[PDB]
């Protein structure tokens, strides 16, 4: 699976809800998240 | 990017990247007419580079500012 | 009708029969001296029994109004020609046609 | 001297080959083959074999410097649903039929003449792909091929264990 | 010496025109480093091609084929049809004159030169110009935009019956049934309820061979009672073809899977048994032959299904809510006839005891199986209670699964068929000459309880 | 498929999350969603919005901005020039094709094309010049056109898709109405044709007699082959209906 | 808005007339014929020589590509069309066009390919088609088509030679239609195909003279305009089987001892190459035709070999499954 | 005559026919698409870049 969330028929709130599909989404935008870490310094660190 | 306010909201990071790409004296100056991982010395001439967009920030003729009236 | 037109009439009474096929090699033409049609590039005279309804009785009554050896300028009307439906691509709908007749045999 | 007048000439037509990308056309066309069996990769992986015949450095490193440079997943990629889409016995088959082979030879026969001479660059790259992405070890894809090979001839073995004899394609599909 | 001499002339690397290409094209890819990839292809085609010029012959031969001279008309109406419908699939060519395509057909349907001669057909790809245009008729589901494909009843109905003469153009359709593994379609060119045309292909591709139907495999069939449990829903009303738009008569789906089936595990004489023992494991995972009601599946019992829409049947129409109108109806079918078939296929599945195996070679799990299905002893209840053929599907699996005690409880095959047959062959206007066939069939039901 | 997800207290202890990085060649796939999307989508919505009759300043109308943004979108969206190698060349269609279907499982056929024809909202230039400030009609060529191509160059590019025009064929018509890019309208139905025909199974008289009459108006546009021919024939590959 | 443009420098002519002009009633007299093509267009005309249009280049692609739309819609075979198209782009435009030696390349090849694809498009495409068959019906005919015409197994010549193939043929009609597209491709009319037979001999004759010599001016703009649609309307005639082994022989007689051996470009060579497919395709063609011969008395005395000891099969006694058949 | 004859010669022209007599092209033609003889100014004595090359 991935961690999609719906597509953007629905840009006004049902985009924050949540749903795991492991097709052809597990390669493009939909499924894909970032690591905004806390720490300013060494964000690029090894995360443990 | 306010990163002091980094609880309230979050900083992004990304953005603010900048890289260490060249880096010479003064008087490496040819004009067309490297080292590697070498060091960093004050007064020096920097080159920057901003990352996922590679826009090599430099001097440039930025006279579109005036904010201030006399600035880039 | 066929309001025949005679240019260089030869015997005027040999008449087609039926059954008899009108060698012709006409020049069709259109209003305006567009042509639409020629034989005579082709160097293949036209050849046609009478009743039998393969081309426009233009060229049926106007042969019947004519001789053997005779030039003539037919002139058809779309009663008769391919009229408002026209043959398509070449003919419009509403046209009136117009034919260097020359009938040279019958066999 | 025959022999060594042997080599020479064997090594003389492997260059009139590989000096012109032989090799290189040899891992383009395997790595464009993304896990399908057939006879175009076939004649390439005999082409393959053949510019090599007895471990010739040149192609190796040839075809080393060019994978590490292209960093070309879809060779080993290739490699790993290649002997993922090798056959096997098929005992069912012969069963009714008692009313792919050479292709798998050739495959590790070329995959072995990468690693001949102890060449230990392919022996470490065909294990990890240390310059890429992404890695593949196409030693575990190998012994996953031994091991579906083994369970097929120890069937074979307890079919014919409890009879006396076997027949011509018996031993055919035996050898 | 004949052939050697021949062969030696022929071998001879025989016929300038030779050295002429391969020198010139050597000096064309010489003088100059060409682009356009299109010419230096052809021109090392040709290069090969001089060399190999037995490759030209080997490629020929089996396609050239002779005749006599008095064959060279219908031979050249036939040529004229393939040039044609060549100008009908895709290279200058489809599908837009529809009437071309079926009169192309029809031309080739009654041509007289397969008939007398081996391999034409199969050497020129009929079947394969014949397959195309179906799938570009198809392209892919939900549309079937040209519903007349004659195609099927070509291939099903000439095709794989012109193999009487040469049994390797069934092959061809047996390997198109490679392509039918993804052309699984639902779509029929006949009455057309919903009933699948082209699984005709397969079954006469299938329809008697022992070869090939030991060739079959399991995937070609796990797919095949994957749709037939996609068969397990209700009926509702007059024909939920998948809505019942304005006309209502019936709804068939389950069956036709089950008459291929039926072809696909009986061979000419015995059944098959290593398709048969993974077909009833397969049921059994998932055996959704769900009638009205009855306990633990939805039916999984004939009696009180048949009963049930035999009430359908009789007073209203096929549908249960109609005004009377169901009689030869093969929603009554699809409820009786899907069972009818099914215990046909089933009978035509297990072997006998005293066979060649009698209940001593591992038959004894499915005849146990099949007997734990009683109902089946009670199948004499059916075989007495329209179509007088769907009896014969029960009474083939009493004689294949199944003492004159057990005959002696019905008498007779059946006291009513007896009677109805010795009366039947007096001519009236109704209730006579229907059953001319319906119930004189009854004696292959009925004589090998001989024993 | 649809397995919603919930912070449970511990739930099911089998539900182990591997992972799977943007690699080396997805650092273009990592810039694309933050730099070409999520902006641009942000930019077009102010401009369609106030494309409304709305207050002008008050939300994003940053003219010069979208005009450079679009501006980049297309010299990023570019051919690979075709003078380079075979090898780089085939990289970077490999790299357009991949921002190309990034972008439609983003939502081209919904989202991002939908976008540009909601941001076609000109009854006239002219008349729109004399409501929104000074502009409003001044590059509505430019994105109709170019992004119109790398549409169509997406449905070329990969082979199955035929989607948005081809598929909704009434967005087509919202072309044929305008009458102004008539030199991507070709870009869709050949590189349509070759894959399959769906744009072509339905128009009739009404599409090609208002192009006839639009010819009328022109003077044989140079790639009249690849209009008006492969409005018949696809090139040389023929679909016979 | 165009303006009416005062300034018009461009082609005048070459040749007028041969007319003479004699004493004695001041005769005067012209037995000497010429035509040329106008320009006069429904939605928008301008009365030109075709030669004209040399010098301005906004006609020429209006021209250009509205020959290849009618190349395109008479197009995989399309009959209708060409009945309707040969009205307006009647034969002696065609053939004064391929005959001329002034006009631009872009319609010298368009015109050649239009007149290709209502005249060559349908018929040897469709023998192409069923060339690769080789049905064979058996004919005393087909026993003297040996593989030599000599003992001494000279390389004989790939044209000549006895086909003994059932190719598929050719039919006709007329462009006052009747029966438009039953089966009629020769052309949608009759077109006269010697006349282009022995012009198209005629044209290569001329270019390979006209190429041999390096001249500054081929007929059209350059060497490629004049040999590929000249050419290429050679080899769809040449595949339809109405070449001559005279004409077969003069073929051979231009390239074999030449046209090859001469500088060309390469779409030329790609044209050259398809030649000598079809050449080889002859040949191969004798050959099996050839082996047929043989394989007739082959069977014969085969299985007379088997009617000599006499051996049968099960009880239906004597049967055919002992000369050939295994069922 | 009949189709039996032709297979005939199917199966005898893989047995009976083809051999080394026509697959010694290997090398010849490997040696005859190698060279590249040209005379260009500019290479050391020729190819250019040969036809196996190409």
């Amino acid at each position: 699976e991935c961690l999609t969330v719906p597509s953007g028929e629905h840009g006004e709130e049902q985009r924050r809800t949540v749903h795991y599909e492991g097709g052809a989404v597990s390669v493009h935008a939909r499924s894909l998240w970032r690591l905004e870490t806390l720490r300013v310094a060494w964000s690029g660190s090894h995360i443990r | 990017e306010s990163t002091s306010n980094s609880k309230n909201v979050p900083p992004d990071l990304s953005i603010c990247t900048f890289v260490l790409e060249q880096s010479l004296s003064v008087r490496a100056l040819q004009e067309m007419l490297g080292g590697g991982h070498r060091t960093l010395l004050y007064g020096h001439a920097i080159l920057l580079r901003h990352s996922y967009s590679g826009m090599y920030l430099c001097c440039l003729s930025t006279s579109r500012s005036s904010t201030d009236k006399l600035a880039f | 009708g066929v309001e025949i037109e005679t240019i260089s009439p030869g015997d005027g009474r040999t008449f087609p029969k039926k059954g008899q096929t009108c060698v012709v090699h006409y020049t069709g033409m259109l209003q305006n001296g567009k042509k639409f049609d020629s034989s005579r590039d082709r160097n293949k005279p036209f050849k046609f029994r009478i009743g039998k309804q393969e081309v426009i009785k233009g060229f049926e009554e106007g042969a019947a109004q004519m001789s053997l050896g005779q030039r003539a300028k037919l002139t058809c009307t779309p009663d008769v020609a391919y009229g408002a439906t026209g043959h398509p691509g070449v003919i419009p709908p509403n046209a009136t046609l117009i034919f260097d007749v020359e009938l040279l045999n019958l066999e | 001297e025959e022999k060594e007048m042997e080599k020479q000439k064997l090594l003389y037509q492997q260059a009139r080959l590989h000096d012109r990308g032989a090799a290189e056309m040899v891992l383009q066309t395997i790595s464009a083959s993304k896990g399908e069996t057939g006879p175009m990769v076939a004649a390439t992986l005999k082409l393959g074999i053949a510019i090599l015949n007895g471990g010739n450095s040149t192609v190796q490193q040839k075809m080393l410097d060019y994978l590490k440079e292209k960093k070309d997943v879809g060779f080993f990629q290739s490699l790993a649903g290649l002997m993922q889409s090798c056959s096997v016995l098929d005992l069912n088959a012969f069963e009714r039929q008692n009313k792919d082979d050479e292709f798998t030879c050739d495959l590790f026969r070329f995959l072995q003449l990468l690693c001949e001479g102890h060449n230990s660059d392919f022996q470490n790259y065909l294990r990890t792909q240390t310059g890429n992405n992404t890695t593949v070890n196409i030693i575990i894809s190998t012994v996953d091929y031994l091991l579906r090979v083994q369970e097929s001839i120890s069937d074979f073995y307890w079919y014919y264990s409890g009879k006396d004899i076997i027949d011509e394609q018996g031993q055919r599909n035996f050898s | 010496g004949r052939l050697l001499s021949l062969v030696e002339k022929v071998t001879y690397l025989k016929k300038s025109l030779q050295q002429l290409i391969s020198e010139t094209m050597v000096r064309w890819a010489q003088e100059s480093v060409i682009e356009d990839p299109e010419l230096v292809r052809a021109m090392f085609v040709l290069l090969h091609r001089q060399y190999d010029g037995i490759g030209g012959l080997v490629r020929a031969l089996p396609k050239t084929y002779t005749i006599n001279g008095v064959s060279v008309e219908d031979t050249i109406n036939l040529l004229a049809s393939l040039g044609q419908i060549r100008s009908l699939l895709s290279v200058r060519m489809g599908k837009e004159e529809e009437k071309l395509m079926i009169r192309g057909l029809g031309d080739i349907m009654n041509n007289k030169v397969f008939y007398q001669h081996p391999n034409l057909m199969r050497a020129l790809g009929m079947h394969e110009t014949v397959m195309e245009v179906m799938v570009n008729v198809l392209g892919g589901g939900e549309s079937k935009e040209i519903t007349f494909p004659k195609m099927v009843a070509n291939c099903c109905r000439f095709l794989c019956y012109f193999c009487r003469i040469s049994r390797q153009n069934q092959k061809a359709m047996f390997d198109h049934l490679s392509y039918l593994l993804e052309n699984s379609s639902v779509g029929l060119a006949s009455p057309a309820m919903r009933g699948s045309t082209p699984l005709d292909v397969a079954a006469a591709s299938v329809m008697d061979n022992n070869e090939l139907a030991l060739a079959l495999r399991e995937p070609d069939l796990e797919k095949v009672v994957r749709y037939l449990a996609g068969c397990g829903l209700q009926s509702c009303q007059m024909l939920v073809s998948k809505g019942y738009p304005d006309i209502g008569w019936n709804p068939v789906e389950g069956e036709r899977y089950l008459d291929f089936l039926r072809f696909a595990v009986f061979c000419n004489g015995e059944s098959v048994e290593e398709n048969a023992n993974v077909v009833v494991r397969l049921l059994i995972r998932r055996p959704e032959c769900f009638g009205p009601a009855l306990r633990g599946e939805g039916g999984n019992g004939l009696l009180a299904a048949m009963e049930e829409a035999i009430k359908i049947a009789e007073d209203p129409s096929r549908d249960g809510p109609s005004p009377t109108s169901g009689s030869s109806k093969t929603m009554g079918n699809a409820i009786m006839t899907f069972y009818a078939a099914l215990i046909d296929l089933l009978g035509r599945c297990a072997p006998e005891m005293h066979l060649i195996h009698a209940g001593k070679g591992e038959a004894i799990r499915i005849r146990s199986i099949l007997r734990s299905l009683g109902d089946l002893v009670g199948v004499i209840s059916i075989a007495f209670q329209f179509c007088p053929d769907h009896k014969a599907a029960m009474v083939l699996f009493l004689d294949r699964v199944y003492v004159q005690d057990f005959l002696l409880h019905l008498l007779e095959v059946g006291f009513l068929p007896d009677l109805r047959a010795a009366a039947s062959l007096d001519t009236a206007a109704l209730s006579a000459t229907d059953m001319a066939l319906a119930l004189n069939r009854y004696l292959c039901t009925a004589v090998l309880p001989l024993l | 498929i649809q397995r919603k997800a919930i912070m449970h207290h511990e739930g099911h202890m089998d539900d182990g999350l591997n992972l799977s990085r943007s690699q080396h060649e997805e650092s273009r796939t990592a810039r694309v969603i933050r730099s070409t999307v999520f902006l641009f989508n942000r930019f077009i919505r102010g401009l369609d919005a106030l494309s409304k009759k709305v207050k002008l300043p008050t939300i994003d109308l940053p003219i010069e901005s979208v005009s450079l943004s679009l501006q980049d979108l297309i010299g990023y969206f570019h051919p690979p020039d075709e003078h380079l190698e075979h090898e780089d060349k085939q990289n970077r269609l490999r790299a357009l094709k991949n921002r190309q279907n990034l972008f439609q499982e983003e939502g081209m056929i919904n989202l991002v094309l939908e976008c540009i024809d909601r941001l076609h909202v000109y009854s006239s230039a002219a008349h729109f010049a004399d409501v929104a400030g000074r502009e409003a009609g001044e590059s509505w060529k430019s994105i109709l056109n170019s992004l119109y191509e790398l549409l169509a160059a997406l449905i070329r590019g990969n082979r199955k898709n035929c989607a948005q025009f081809s598929g909704s064929l009434d967005w087509l018509i919202s072309r044929l109405e305008r009458l102004e890019a008539s030199s991507g309208i070709l870009e869709v139905l050949h590189c349509v044709l070759v894959e399959s025909p769906e744009a072509l199974n339905i128009i009739k008289e009404g599409h090609i007699k208002s192009i006839i009459s639009l010819l009328d108006k022109h003077g044989r546009n140079h790639k009249v082959l690849d209009v008006l021919c492969s409005l018949c024939v696809c090139h040389g590959v023929a679909v016979r209906s | 808005s165009h303006v009416l443009w005062s300034r018009m420098p461009n082609q005048f002519l070459k040749v007028d007339v041969s007319r003479i002009s004699e004493r004695q009633g001041w005769l005067v007299q012209c037995l000497d014929p010429l035509q040329f093509m106008s320009l006069h267009i429904p939605e928008e005309n301008r009365s030109v020589d075709i030669l004209e249009l040399t010098e301005q280049e906004e006609l020429l692609q209006f021209h250009y590509h509205t020959l290849r739309l009618y190349s395109a819609v008479c197009a995989l075979g399309n009959h209708r069309v060409a009945h309707a198209l040969c009205s307006h782009v009647d034969e002696p435009q065609l053939l004064y066009a391929i005959e001329n030696k002034y006009m631009p390349g872009l319609l010298r090849a368009g015109y050649y390919d239009l007149l290709i694809d209502i005249h060559l498009s349908s018929y040897a495409t469709a023998r192409l088609m069923m060339n690769n068959e080789f049905i064979v019906p058996m004919t005393e005919e087909t026993k003297s088509i040996t593989l030599f015409p000599d003992e001494n197994k000279k390389h004989g010549l790939p044209g000549i030679g006895l086909s003994t193939s059932l190719r598929p043929r050719m039919r006709f009609s007329s462009p006052s239609f009747v029966s438009i597209s039953n089966d009629c491709y020769q052309y949608s009319p009759e077109f006269p195909l010697d006349i282009l037979k022995a012009k198209t001999i005629q044209m290569l004759t001329e270019a390979v003279k006209e190429g041999s010599l390096h001249a500054r001016d081929p007929v059209g703009g350059t060497t490629e305009f004049l040999f590929v649609p000249l050419i290429k309307l050679f080899y769809t005639l040449l595949i339809m089987g109405i070449f001559h082994n005279e004409d077969l022989k003069h073929i051979l007689q231009l390239i074999e001892p030449g046209l090859l051996q001469m500088k060309l470009p390469e779409p030329v060579k790609l044209q050259m190459c398809l030649l000598l497919q079809y050449l080889c395709d002859c040949q191969v063609r004798h050959r099996i035709e050839a082996i047929v011969a043989f394989s007739d008395d082959f069977v014969a005395k085969l299985q007379d070999n088997q009617r000599f000891r006499y051996n049968e099969v099960m009880q239906a006694l004597n049967m055919s499954a002992a000369l050939t058949a295994r069922k | 005559r009949h189709r039996a004859v032709n297979l005939f010669l199917q199966g005898y022209e893989k047995s009976w026919i083809e051999t080394e007599e026509h697959y010694f092209e290997d090398k010849l033609i490997e040696d005859l698409a190698k060279p590249g003889a040209e005379l260009p100014e500019e290479d050391e004595a020729m190819k250019r870049v040969d036809p196996l090359h190409q």
